[PDB]
């Protein structure tokens, strides 16, 4: 099965590292992540990573870097004695494989050498590890707090830190006056990054925080200006931090599902798919085929809606917005179908562990068929309106372009990375949710990623998604909407209303929570923006022990300073609009 | 004192103990109803079944009851053997054939050992389609309410009340599937230790009447250690 | 004038179309016999992720469980619908009605008289007590679905 | 005469402060009902979205900038209270630090709810905060006999 606990010791990378270093040091954990998890003492981490970086098929992209507390795990059979841990998820595209590296730390000596030299995108990741935990990374260039304000005492992801606001003092405005004094005295100490330029007439400091529309959330990007050039741009993020990861620790597996919908406001059921897939990987549940096709239908509908919003906003900011406002009416039709299936326009919270909340209502096929026959003529009107236009096309060529290597080092996935010559989708490389029974193509941009190429690729992907949605309408099979397994949460409701054992299972599942045995799962999907993943660790209880949400927008927003260096403020704003970043995703 | 082999692994246990309290001492979850640490093992519920092999090379053994088998040195058992798991699920199902549809209106809901063992075995699908047996209740005082429909015939109440507590006014009546646990006639339970039945009974037959005036579920309770 | 003709000015429509499964206002429904359907099982309160439901069980002399008080804090409610699917009696349901707005937050907390409606809502026929073993007026022991008559231990038949 | 009161009911200037989420429905409403909205010119601020501890001074400066007659509409559960995010990093409602006049529950509310918010706000603006000994009547109490008289609803197996 695809859920069984494997060691992955046979994997070639494990044997190459065993040959290179011989025996000892490496303890191969047993998990349901699908990838090989290896423990590597902190004094060899930089050596180990370097070996993997230059291996004859290298791990070019650091997918994720974060930490785990690990202090309260009672079931710790086989692991070394750790009070804290830091995990590094790496991916080799040429091998289409992954590797996870875990460095164990003790509570008195939370110190590890910085990993940013190998992979630059790790810099913010290590900063987050300094912010949310108390690990100090010696050798880090700018190790400051990236989420909480600079006077915030406490490391919020430690388990000795109370999670809920109720345990702290309420908003009595004792600290509001101090924040007011700080904001009124807005001066630059030159500690906000390298800030090599001095604060004088030579260099001008401008917050440049876009609160205008199409900004994709309110954020600040302190900018040093010289000759109207971007000398150094430093984002000030964390304003939209909702503590989703910490929230995952105090909620049951079933009642957390609503929280997934709000990592990305436009994603909806796309955000729910990786969570339910990871929880079912911990449960060992194989769903029926109808569940797979239903999930594919809802995810391609939400993907179509998000892509249409990205196209419309792009044509509005750098082009003529008169015709593309008709897409707003079209988006309403996609919404009337979602609330026909799920119930509510946004944040459906409709996916469940083992299936979906209800069956499809009997008039779904006629509405979907009317939308699928009506849409292609409009889609071709947008294709002519966007492929053939000249004014924005001339404007949108060579505007902060990057190549395959630049995207790889910066962890950038999605339409950004597909705009280069690397043919890498996860729906084909690692099929999930029954994508391997569908026929679709991956468009590609060639070798230059710019603003025109990304939108043309998004239109081609939207056409392939519409082909998937017609295949979902014509090949939806028959049978149940929920798996038959004691951990399917909740049970079918008609069975609950008549049968005592199903009633008892429903009783304990919705009240105490389902008991998932202690193990680790991990799922990644192609999201509306980039690759989104969920790394869940259970300690055997009815709540998550650790929830890690990898959002690509964090990496996409981290990438801007490497590419925008040597451009104007207008090119900056155009690039910010072009890049698929939403503040809710960056700050989770 | 003794060494036992469970599902291939090896453990150190007390020889005088039986296999259920040995395996529960190691943190291995075996379902049970009729065994109690204070009361001892009688072997009634047949819920604690494990597969026992004669040695390490015997692949097909027999289903025994871990509460009734001593944990001697050299014991080879399998809790997770497929036939043992099927049998324990079948026992839960046979207990579920006559259980009333009462969990929303049961005071044991959220604190019921039968709910826990039912989830632990993983029995969630009903096949029994016939009629259910019902019983009338008795009045057992101002302290204890009685709902005999919920009884699973685990015999913990009579073993606690007569043997342990030396009470005289609680017994078992009838035969086959019509066994009735209670008093010969309505009237307050005379024993000074009658209220421990609320913990001793694994279902909601005997429930606290003082708590059912202002009832709330266990997850909504706030607890502290007191004297 | 042709451009204004094809882009006709939008006119708002007083009727609004909602699907049956729309997750708006939270109501408590009644049995087809006319009694309140809620048995104060406290599953909706615990299954809510935000904790917006408070209630207390009461019991009639007849023996019917019913809520002494039922309190929903609609300022915090997100209309996730986990309460509706948690309920094993279909007492609490979500109706297509979003018409809410208030000057004071203290008036957004709804009591049982603001939630208990005069009929059965989405499921006109389901009655939970007909299934339940517990005995109420009109339902002695053996008057439930798929339940045999009580046989006393003193019966002459072996 | 009350001509001054008529002036404010007829015309209002909205300052949209919708945040990351919950603003797509507000935009859906605004593009149907209505570059005019400008800072330090509006008298109505529709706070939507989750109010965070970090960015709360921004909302307090925008609240301070507007003129003496200040109206505030909180929309969504995330703005009325902390909503679902009862967490260290979210302040439990925008009403903690700025006075609020109208509360619109939902997550996100509907454009029709925005329409009913303007109707309840012109109703408050036409009775002079607008209490006036007439606002004790509440929407919980005004339509109570309307809501209780509902008996039948469509079964959810249909569209
Ligand atoms: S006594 Fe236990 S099994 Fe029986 S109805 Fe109550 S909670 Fe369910
Ligand atoms: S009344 Fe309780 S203790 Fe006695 S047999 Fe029945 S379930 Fe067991
Ligand atoms: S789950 Fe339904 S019946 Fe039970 S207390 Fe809640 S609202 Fe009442
Ligand atoms: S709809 Fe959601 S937030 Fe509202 S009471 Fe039900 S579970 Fe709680
Ligand atoms: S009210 Fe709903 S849509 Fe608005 S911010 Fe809160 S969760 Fe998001
Ligand atoms: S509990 Fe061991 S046989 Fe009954």
């Amino acid at each position: 099965p695809a859920w069984q606990t494997r060691d992955h010791l046979d994997d070639p990378v494990i044997g190459e590292l065993r040959n290179r270093f011989g025996p000892d040091a490496f303890t191969v954990q047993a998990t349901r992540t699908g990838v090989p998890v290896v423990w590597i003492k902190r004094e060899q981490l930089l050596e180990v990573g370097d070996f993997l970086k230059k291996l004859p098929k290298p791990y070019v992209m650091l997918f994720d870097l974060h930490g785990m507390d690990e202090r309260l795990r009672t079931h710790r059979e086989g692991l070394p004695a750790a009070d804290f841990s830091v995990f590094y998820h790496l991916i080799s595209i040429d091998r289409n494989r992954d590797i996870m590296l875990k460095v164990a730390l003790a509570e008195n000596d939370l110190h590890v050498p910085t990993f940013t030299k190998l992979f630059p995108n790790a810099n913010w990741y290590e900063r987050e590890t300094w912010d949310l935990f108390g690990i100090t990374f010696d050798g880090h260039p700018n190790l400051r707090r990236i989420m909480m304000p600079q006077t915030w005492k406490g490391h919020p992801l430690r388990k000795d830190y109370p999670a809920r606001a109720t345990e702290f003092s309420p908003f009595e405005l004792t600290k509001a006056k101090q924040d007011l004094e700080m904001e009124a005295l807005t001066f630059k100490p030159e500690e906000w990054g390298m800030k090599r330029g001095t604060e004088n007439e030579d260099f001008m400091f401008l917050n440049l925080g876009p609160n205008h529309p199409s900004a994709h959330g309110a954020f600040r990007i302190v900018l040093q200006l010289d000759g109207e050039e971007i000398v150094d741009c430093v984002p000030d993020i964390g304003y939209h931090h909702r503590g989703a990861e910490k929230m995952g620790e105090r909620q049951s597996w079933h009642s957390y599902i609503p929280y997934t919908d709000r990592i990305e406001y436009l994603g909806g059921c796309v955000n729910e798919m990786p969570y339910v897939l990871a929880v079912e990987k911990l449960a060992g549940i194989t769903v029926p085929d109808r569940v797979n096709v239903i999930r594919v239908m809802l995810s391609e509908l939400f993907r179509i809606n998000s892509h249409l919003l990205y196209i419309s906003t792009f044509i509005q900011d750098v082009g003529a917005m008169t015709p593309v406002f008709f897409a707003f009416t079209d988006r309403q039709k996609i919404y009337d179908l979602v609330e026909a299936i799920t119930g509510f326009r946004m944040h459906p919270a409709w996916f469940r562990i083992g299936g979906v909340a209800h069956d499809l209502p009997r008039g779904w096929d006629r509405l979907l068929r009317e939308f699928l026959d009506w849409m292609p003529k409009r889609l071709a009107s947008y294709e002519k309106a966007a492929l053939q236009n000249t004014i924005l096309k001339g404007r949108s060529q060579g505007v902060a372009a990057y190549g395959a290597k630049e995207a790889l080092e910066w962890g950038t996935t999605g339409a950004g990375l597909r705009a280069t010559g690397i043919d890498f989708d996860v729906r084909k490389a690692r099929p999930y949710s029954g994508y391997e029974n569908f026929d679709f193509e991956i468009p590609v941009g060639g070798g230059v990623s710019d603003c025109y190429t990304r939108v043309m690729l998004k239109v081609e992907e939207l056409r392939q998604s519409l082909r998937i949605l017609e295949q979902c309408l014509n090949n939806m099979p028959e049978g149940p909407f929920k798996a038959d397994h004691p951990l399917t949460t909740p049970p079918p409701k008609e069975r609950t209303l008549q049968h005592i054992e199903t009633l008892i299972t429903h009783f304990l599942q919705v009240s105490w929570g389902p008991v998932m045995p202690a193990n680790e799962s991990f799922q990644m999907i192609e999201a509306t923006k980039g690759i989104n993943s969920y790394y869940l660790t259970s300690d055997g209880s009815t709540m998550s022990y650790r929830t890690r949400v990898r959002t690509p927008s964090f990496a996409h927003l981290q990438q801007i300073p490497a590419a925008i260096r040597g451009s104007l403020v207008s090119d900056l704003i155009v690039y910010l609009g072009s890049i698929d970043f939403v503040m809710s995703d960056v700050d989770r | 004192m003794a060494t036992i082999h469970v599902d291939g692994k090896e453990y150190e246990v007390n020889g005088a103990d039986n296999l259920l309290e040995a395996c529960l001492s190691l943190g291995l979850d075996i379902p049970y109803f009729c065994w109690h640490p204070a009361l001892g093992s009688v072997g009634a519920c047949r819920q604690c079944a494990v597969k026992q092999y004669q040695n390490a090379e015997d692949t097909r053994g027999r289903l025994v009851m871990s509460c009734m088998t001593p944990a001697s040195d050299g014991t080879f058992i399998s809790i997770d053997d497929e036939e043992a798991k099927q049998f324990r699920e079948s026992v839960v199902e046979w207990l579920m054939t006559n259980h009333p549809h009462d969990c929303p209106v049961c005071e044991e809901g959220g604190n019921c050992h039968l709910q826990d063992m039912t989830v632990m075995t993983g029995h969630s699908f009903r096949r029994y389609r016939f009629t259910k047996r019902t019983h009338r209740n008795q009045d057992l005082g101002p302290f204890i309410s009685h709902e005999m429909n919920r009884c699973i015939a685990c015999y913990r109440c009579v073993r606690y009340y007569k043997d342990y507590a030396d009470g005289t006014d609680l017994g078992v009546y009838g035969a086959h599937d019509n066994v009735y646990f209670g008093r010969p006639e309505d009237g307050t339970l005379e024993s000074e230790f009658s209220g421990n039945l609320v913990e001793i009974c694994p279902t909601g037959v005997f429930t606290d009447k003082t708590h059912s005036e202002r009832y709330n579920r266990k997850w909504d309770m706030q607890f502290a250690p007191s004297i | 004038h042709a451009f204004a003709k094809r882009e006709t000015r939008m006119y708002p429509e007083e009727p609004v179309y909602l699907p049956p499964r729309y997750r708006g206002r939270i109501v408590l429904t009644r049995d087809p016999d006319g009694e309140e359907r809620c048995v104060a099982c406290n599953l909706c309160a615990v299954a809510c992720p935000v904790g917006c439901i408070s209630l207390q069980k009461a019991e009639t002399k007849d023996g019917r469980w019913y809520p002494e008080f039922f309190r929903i804090n609609f300022s915090r409610c997100i209309f996730c619908g986990l309460c509706e699917e948690a309920c094993p009696t279909t007492a609490i349901q979500l109706t297509p009605d979003f018409e809410m707005g208030e000057y004071k937050r203290q008036d957004l907390v709804y009591e049982k008289e603001d939630l208990l409606i005069s009929g059965p809502g989405k499921y006109p026929e389901y009655n939970f007590y007909r299934m339940a073993g517990m005995a109420i007026d009109g339902k002695d022991k053996g008057e439930a679905e798929n339940e045999a008559k009580p046989i006393d231990v003193k019966s002459l038949l072996p | 005469n009350d001509m001054v009161n008529w002036g404010r009911k007829n015309s209002i200037w909205p300052y949209n402060f919708g945040l990351s989420c919950c603003y797509v429905e507000m935009v859906t409403s605004f593009t149907a009902v209505h570059l005019r909205a400008s800072p330090r010119q509006a008298d109505l601020m529709v706070v939507a979205g989750t109010c965070f501890t970090k960015m709360a001074p921004v909302i307090q400066r925008l609240y301070d900038q507007m003129l003496e007659p200040k109206w505030v509409i909180s929309m969504g559960a995330c703005a009325n209270s902390g909503g679902m995010y009862d967490i260290y990093s979210v302040v439990q409602g925008v009403d903690k630090f700025i006075p609020v006049d109208v509360y619109i529950p939902g997550c996100p509310p509907r454009p029709e709810a925005y329409m009913q918010a303007l109707m309840l706000l012109q109703e408050s603006i036409g009775k002079e905060q607008g209490v006036y000994r007439a606002n004790m009547q509440s929407e919980r109490e005004r339509k109570r006999g309307e809501r209780i008289a509902v008996t039948n609803l469509r079964t959810p197996d249909e569209i």
